[PDB]
């Protein structure tokens, strides 16, 4: 085990699941806190100029809303090549795999997705191909 | 009046609360006009009053 | 006569509905017209019609447009406003304090 | 898709367009009308499976609602911002992102009335109260069944429940009189409402100011 | 320019204007969002009643501020009572229970 | 519009009150005071006697 179930992330943590190579998070937020008006503060968090969690009756809301809105600097009116950045591996995650011409295997599931491991679970892309894909490597 | 709760009278406010809105019938339309209009004449210039 | 309640009756058709069925079919062009038209329109056997053709009849337009009446009656009905008060009889004069020159 | 998942063909001439139905067998098989307009997906064999895939075009919101779900739903929604957000070069906290959408995605649809409302278009938080209330106290049979609908802005704004509020906002003489028709009681809960009526808002520490306010009125 | 007891109107009891007969400003709507955010309600309290039309309010603000009694009086907004006369001026009886 | 200017004034007599406000005054004394203040002319002279 890495960390308790209630527990916030308040700095240290931060170190010692980059070592675990622990890339998801699992955490419970936004409606996710089951609170029958607004939100569980356990699943709302500090994120500002208290770095302690926002209190109670927090207008979270208001701390967004113009969040966005500030954003006024906006802009407005508007297969064959595969490339790998470092060391990793295929990781078709359940391509389907069919009998080639070639000395390969075919794919047949419209789902291939691949991704690069080179020396944890930290990946660098996926480089997903279609159903004419075919395994050079 | 005493002159000290009538002058006192003047100034409370309530709770109000639960504002609802709903539709209306003309017998409150009587009720809630101290009257009911007649002539379209405003003031005079002759006297200027009401 | 054999005119819908709710039937249009042109002033000429009305002209000459008046002059055939006599003094038995009923013609107005007045506003008091719908007055009483909504001051006719009961909701409990409206809803349970509504309520039964939705039960019954359904389609993808029969099933919608009825249960719309339905609880626009529901909610004219749970309100208990006077309906006929949409239809306002007494016009109040401008509070002049308000309304002023 | 999701009924009945292997690549099928036909009705290229029907009320439809071409290749309006290519649905299978499957588990309860349903009729989906295609209409093939620019290309099609269609795979040989085990051509899909449960779920559904895109097969042609950009995705819909709706679409990603009603059968992806919401976490997910919620992910993508995310995604697409961000991203514009890194495009730009800003520096924008997410927790907004999931505020956003708490707020965009209510009013859950209903096929099951479940003993509460044989109707559609509920507060999904209502249709939540409601159903601990009754499923875990009396009647655990009484089964709403509920479809969380996402709803977008330009309308859900109207999705309001203070009738003081929402009453300008774009305009309301229909709402007025909805409002009265309604016989619809703003009831002074909100933030904005509190404003106009300058009251205790339940903000800041006002928070508890209609915290012991409210104390009093359960009481009265 | 500045004051301090400036012309609430006879229309609203409202402020005179800007500087027009030593009139004032007029507060910004973002700001007063942002002043939500500060959930500065006293703030917000004094804005509206301290800081409304208040000939009632007004009055017995100044004869504390005087009095060094540092209170408010609220009471309840006219503007309310404008609109809900307007209520009561459309087809709306408009009333608030208790 | 309904309002234009909308604009309240003292009128006197309430300016007289203004200050009568900020002056101490009891309950019967605001009552005179105000008495005496609805009799009043535009000269600024007593309207009615003190009987």
């Amino acid at each position: 085990i890495l960390v308790p179930r209630n527990t916030l992330l308040h700095e240290q943590w931060c170190d010692l699941l980059e070592e675990n190579s622990v890339d998801a998070v699992k955490v419970r937020s936004v409606v996710s806190c089951d609170t029958d008006f607004g939100v569980c503060a356990h699943c709302y968090g500090r994120d500002l100029a208290r770095g302690h969690i926002i209190n109670k009756g927090e207008a979270i809301g208001v701390i967004a809303a113009q969040s966005i809105g500030e954003p006024g600097t906006q802009l407005t009116m508007r297969e064959s090549s595969i490339q790998v950045k470092n060391k990793g591996s295929i990781k078709l995650s359940n391509v389907k795999s069919v009998v080639n011409s070639s000395g390969k295997l075919v794919i047949t599931s419209r789902n291939t997705e691949l991704k690069l491991i080179d020396e944890f679970g930290r990946t660098k892309e996926s480089y997903k191909v279609p159903y004419g894909a075919v395994l050079a490597k | 009046k005493d002159l000290l709760k009538f002058l006192k009278a003047q100034t409370k406010t309530e709770e109000f609360d639960a504002i609802k809105i709903a539709l209306a019938s003309p017998d409150m339309i009587r009720s809630w006009s101290f009257g009911e209009v007649k002539k379209p004449e405003t003031i005079n210039y002759r006297t200027f009053k009401p | 006569t054999n005119l819908e309640r709710q039937q249009i009756l042109t002033e000429e058709q009305y002209l000459d509905a008046l002059e055939e069925f006599g003094d038995e079919f009923d013609a107005k062009m007045g506003a008091e017209a719908i007055q009483a038209l909504l001051k006719s329109m009961d909701l409990e056997q409206e809803c349970e019609q509504l309520r039964e053709e939705l039960n019954e009849t359904n389609s993808e337009t029969k099933r919608k447009k009825l249960t719309k009446r339905i609880k626009l009656l529901e909610a004219f009905v749970q309100s208990g406003n006077k309906p006929e008060w949409m239809i306002l009889t007494v016009l109040p004069v401008l509070p002049p304090d308000l309304r002023p020159l | 898709a999701e009924i009945s998942g292997i690549v099928s063909f036909g009705k290229e001439t029907k009320g439809k367009r071409r290749l309006v139905i290519t649905p299978v067998d499957g588990s309860d098989p349903y009729e989906e009308m295609i209409p093939k307009w620019r290309q099609l997906n269609v795979f040989e064999g085990e051509r899909v499976e449960r779920g559904d895939v895109i097969s042609d075009g950009p995705e819909a919101p709706h679409d990603i609602l009603r059968l992806r779900g919401v976490h997910a739903v919620t992910r993508y929604i995310v995604n697409e911002v961000q991203d514009v957000y890194r495009l730009q070069g800003v520096k924008i906290n997410d927790k907004h992102i999931e505020v956003i959408v708490r707020q965009m995605l209510r009013k859950a649809t209903i096929v099951n009335a479940g003993s509460s409302d044989f109707l559609e278009g509920e507060q999904v938080e209502y249709s939540r109260v409601k159903i601990a209330n009754r499923e875990l106290e009396a009647n655990g049979k009484v089964g709403a069944t509920y479809s969380r609908d996402l709803l977008g802005i330009t309308k859900a704004s109207l999705a309001t429940e203070s009738f003081i509020s929402a009453a300008s906002f774009q305009e309301t003489t229909r709402v007025l009189t909805e409002a009265a028709v309604a016989g619809k009681r703003d009831e002074l809960r909100g933030l904005k409402e509190n404003v106009i009526v300058g009251r205790l808002i339940p903000a800041g520490t006002g928070y508890a100011y209609h915290q012991d306010r409210m104390r009093r009125r359960a009481a009265g | 320019h500045a004051r301090s007891t400036g012309s609430y109107s006879l229309v609203t009891q409202q402020p005179l204007g800007g500087k027009a007969q030593f009139g004032g400003q007029r507060f910004g709507e973002m700001e007063v969002w942002a002043l939500e955010a500060y959930g500065a309600a006293y703030t917000l309290q004094e804005m509206l009643t301290v800081k409304s039309d208040d000939v009632n309010g007004r009055t017995k603000m100044y004869k504390n501020i005087v009095d060094g009694n540092h209170q408010m009086e609220p009471g309840m907004p006219e503007s309310f009572n404008v609109l809900l006369k307007e209520i009561r001026s459309l087809g709306i009886n408009i009333e608030l229970e208790d | 519009l309904p309002v234009y200017q909308g604009e309240t004034t003292q009128t006197l007599q309430d300016y007289l009150m203004w200050q009568v406000e900020l002056t101490p005054f009891t309950d019967t004394d605001r009552a005179i005071a105000t008495s005496i203040v609805d009799a009043v002319d535009d000269t600024g002279y007593l309207t009615i006697q003190i009987e």
